[PDB]
């Protein structure tokens, strides 16, 4: 919260639904820092 | 509305962004302001400013005079001001003057208060200086710049962002296994992600080149056609 | 020999370069220390660091503590110091911390004298802070990296390098009019160019993603041969104080 | 320790036919 009052919030990240789609599975798997963020 | 656009980190095309988004803006029948934020001073030279052309809002703050009085008319629709030219000295002081320039928070008030201008595009540094965080706080909306990479993938989940900052996607390029997969993934999971992007593109590398906004340049470049996309999305969704 | 890394601007490659060249020099047998001097503190990711490991030179002094020990060993002939994680409130403030790390240099400088390292690669964030300033110092060579564009082109009329810093193209590719043309013309007027650059290749993508340096990633990579012909390139000619 | 980039437009080599192309290029040159 910048003092007008501009406030800072990281971005609205939501990891909830990845497990759906198999292609996303395989990124997971083939990227170690995909899936450190993402568990 | 006053729009600030920063990228996440540098070089993502923040500048070439924000020149090519108010030569959109005016061709669909808006009045804009683009204002230059970043002491780097680049953004008027997307519109044909000489490099010796010093002149500048911040420039004339420093040297005691009317900023007001560094603007410059572009066509009847589109206006530009500025960041001026820094001394090598000034370059590596920010701290001696990135606390003088408080008074361009007081002059854009006015200026948004006026109704003056439809629209007031702020292009904004990589930085957490007081001047970076006064103008962010006068912007009604603001842009997040991103490349689809590794680099700009961990800072979304490490860095503060505005608040209701969208992310805008440039550079998208073909050839890169990594970047669709990253891509795939922000699709799912990135809330705040634009629904269209810019590809890279020959237009946006040649047009600064040529010292014009990429929709001046090549108006029928793919990449115009994106960043038009952007600025109908703009009028619908950040008036 | 301390050789400071420093991007013309920033996303040109600073931090996948200097771990790629960590890794050739390590490799080519001399004992090399990393330092993250970026406050993202992205250097650690490309030798495998937890993300939620907070450890840092900065963050432990800023703690109170010794940053001698937020140091990490990746090889027996590579040691990372990363620059720690910092709070949101602390990103957004740095005239609070960026005045408080001069020690850093007395703490580098000793070990500069030590000898414990044939090589100290400093990652250099592009800003103009005190104790960015002060690390430059503390070099005895530099490399300026840069991308073949007329961002690049504008920035290097315009903005003050690191004295008798050599410039370093990354991301080279051809097929752009406009780049090719800014190529050469920079081949003819760029006095300090080096003789060799990193091609554009998504090796040097995919590794950070892979959390390991491009050499160790894909060693028979374009760009992980281009980085050891900037290793040689260094021992021969960046090897004196 | 700060200083500009050594650059020398002295004699200008095809550069001709991209200076006449690219007017944010002739800028430096002629400058
Ligand atoms: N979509 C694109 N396709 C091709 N080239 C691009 C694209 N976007 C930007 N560029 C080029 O990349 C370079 C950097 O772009 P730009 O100056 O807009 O970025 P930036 O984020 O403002 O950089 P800086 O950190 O210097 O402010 C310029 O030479 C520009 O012409
Ligand atoms: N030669 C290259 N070919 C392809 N991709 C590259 C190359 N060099 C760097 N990249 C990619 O570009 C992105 C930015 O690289 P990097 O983080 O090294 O840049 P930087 O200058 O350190 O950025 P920053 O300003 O955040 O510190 C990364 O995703 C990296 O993988
Ligand atoms: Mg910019
Ligand atoms: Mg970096």
């Amino acid at each position: 919260i910048f003092q007008l009052k501009q406030a800072f919030s990281l971005p609205d990240i939501d990891y909830a639904d990845i497990s759906q789609r198999e292609q996303l599975a395989a990124a997971l798997k083939r990227w170690p820092l995909l899936a450190e963020f993402a568990q | 509305a006053v729009l600030g656009l920063q990228g996440v980190r540098g070089g993502v095309g923040t500048t070439t962004i924000t020149a090519a988004l108010a030569w959109s803006l005016q061709m669909l029948g808006e009045n804009v302001l683009v204002v230059d934020a970043c002491p780097d001073n680049l953004l008027r030279l997307s519109f044909n400013v000489d490099f010796t052309h010093r002149q500048g809002w911040a420039r004339a703050m420093l040297d005691g005079q009317d900023w007001r009085d560094a603007g410059l008319r572009y066509t009847s629709q589109l206006d530009l001001l500025p960041f001026g030219q820094l001394s090598i000295e000034e370059q590596e002081n920010p701290q001696h003057w990135q606390t003088r320039l408080s008074d361009i928070c007081s002059g854009l008030q006015q200026l948004k208060a006026s109704g003056r201008y439809q629209w007031i595009l702020i292009d904004l540094p990589r930085d957490a200086s007081q001047i970076t965080h006064q103008l962010l706080s006068l912007c009604d909306h603001s842009l997040a710049i991103v490349n689809v990479d590794a680099n700009c993938h961990i800072r979304l989940h490490q860095q503060a962002l505005p608040d209701g900052a969208h992310i805008l996607i440039n550079n998208f390029r073909i050839g890169s296994q990594v970047q669709d997969d990253i891509y795939q993934l922000w699709l799912q999971s990135q809330r705040r992600l634009l629904p269209m992007l810019i590809h890279r593109d020959e237009a946006m590398a040649e047009c600064l080149a040529a010292k014009q906004p990429v929709g001046e340049y090549r108006s029928d470049a793919l990449a115009a056609e994106e960043i038009l996309t952007l600025a109908n999305w703009c009028l619908l969704n950040y008036s």
